[PDB]
């Protein structure tokens, strides 16, 4: 199960 | 910054002249990720070349396998034809059965 | 020990908004999950026999959050580009890998969450799953930012929960795949070389897992220089090839021995050349 990049924390 | 692929041209089963087997070629250590591959029975490029899906391993750097089905001969010669942005011109290495 | 990786890349394409983005997932190093946004219809789809276990529910959720990364890469792709100062049009790249270790103990061992920019290091979280380790300047600007946001948190919760609970069922449900064996048919070949010398090289074909150690021996001395050893290389099968090889004087061949060793071995292969 991957994980989830959080939305509103780009590079 | 660019990474040269290093390619290692080698059959699935060992050699037997006359008989069916498979024929990989294994590019790895290059970035960009683009990169074209063609595998030649003489110079002439196989119809049916199968391409794995691509890969990266743990330094970032990135690996795929090609391969398709040839029969070794004494006098055919097999290679396979590299072409990515880290060199001047296309890279060909060719099929050797003692490695 | 054992392991989880999801391996992530999105490529900018020069005359296209959307980036190629796929995502590829490991256990025990073994490919077993792939995204590709360039399918027909973009999906996560199995690629061990033991994933056909898992529901249309699991493959709806899994799909999703892959659209969630691309979204999440194409906005990042962007900003590097001002961080880099870069001219538009060009292609770039931005890759992930995320994960847990387990150890012996089958317990957590280390998670990983490692993010990189045109094929080099760009920012980690640390061992600790709190502090973020930038490689360059515009990558402090982004561990700066991320220090604020507790963005760590989010990524430790995932390491230390969510991949620990899969991979645990993975490994239950995949078992008999991923805990055999196929212990290598090895076998030397004879080489002419140069003048008075020739080559012996010891090969090791067909087994698994890929790990695995080759060496060669002269009046019961190991030969580490001396010898070439070729990179381990996927036969295409599931299984893997390697060989390893030493110039020696002819007339000589047999004072030269190769031993192989194996997880599939109980007992390490002794070889020498047989004319």
């Amino acid at each position: 199960s991957g994980v989830e990049n959080p939305g509103g924390y780009c590079l | 910054i660019q990474k040269t692929p290093q390619i290692q041209v080698y059959s699935r089963h060992p050699p037997e002249n006359g008989k069916p087997n498979i024929l990989n070629c294994y590019v790895t250590q290059f970035h960009p990720p683009h990169i074209e591959i063609q595998m030649l029975k003489n110079g002439k490029k196989i119809p049916k070349v199968e391409m794995s899906d691509m890969s990266f391993s743990k330094d970032w750097s990135f690996y795929i396998l090609a391969h398709t089905e040839f029969t070794p001969t004494e006098t055919d010669t097999y290679a396979c034809r590299v072409k990515h942005d880290s060199m001047a011109e296309p890279k060909t290495v060719y099929w050797d059965r003692d490695m | 020990p054992h392991s989880m990786r999801y391996f992530e890349t999105a490529v900018s394409r020069p005359g296209l908004e959307e980036p190629r983005y796929i995502s590829v997932g490991y256990v025990d190093n073994k490919e077993f999950v792939r995204f590709d946004s360039d399918a027909e219809n973009p999906r996560y789809e199995p690629r061990a026999p033991w994933m056909e276990q898992e529901g249309p529910e699991y493959w709806e959720r899994e799909t999703q959050k892959a659209k969630g990364q691309e979204q999440w890469f194409r906005v990042s792709l962007r900003n590097l580009l001002g961080y880099y100062n870069q001219s538009a049009g060009g292609s770039h790249t931005l890759q992930q890998m995320s994960g847990c270790d387990l150890g012996s103990d089958w317990r957590l061992l280390r998670g990983y969450l490692q993010f990189a920019y045109e094929g080099r290091d760009y920012i980690a979280l640390n061992e600790d799953l709190k502090t973020w380790t930038a490689a360059d300047m515009a990558a402090q600007i982004t561990r700066r930012k991320w220090e604020q946001s507790g963005a760590a948190e989010h990524y430790k919760a995932y390491l230390e929960g969510e991949c620990v609970e899969w991979l645990h069922r993975y490994l239950k449900n995949g078992n008999a795949t991923l805990l055999r064996t196929d212990s290598p048919k090895a076998h030397v070949t004879h080489h002419p070389r140069s003048k008075g010398e020739v080559t012996l090289r010891c090969w090791a074909l067909g087994f698994y897992p890929a790990d695995i150690t080759l060496t060669w021996q002269l009046n019961g001395e190991e030969l580490t220089q001396d010898m070439e050893l070729v990179e381990t290389r996927p036969a295409g099968d599931g299984t893997f090839q390697k060989w390893a090889s030493v110039v020696v004087p002819l007339g000589k061949e047999q004072n030269y021995t190769c031993r192989v060793y194996h997880e599939g071995l109980p007992e390490p292969l002794t070889l020498r050349w047989e004319p």
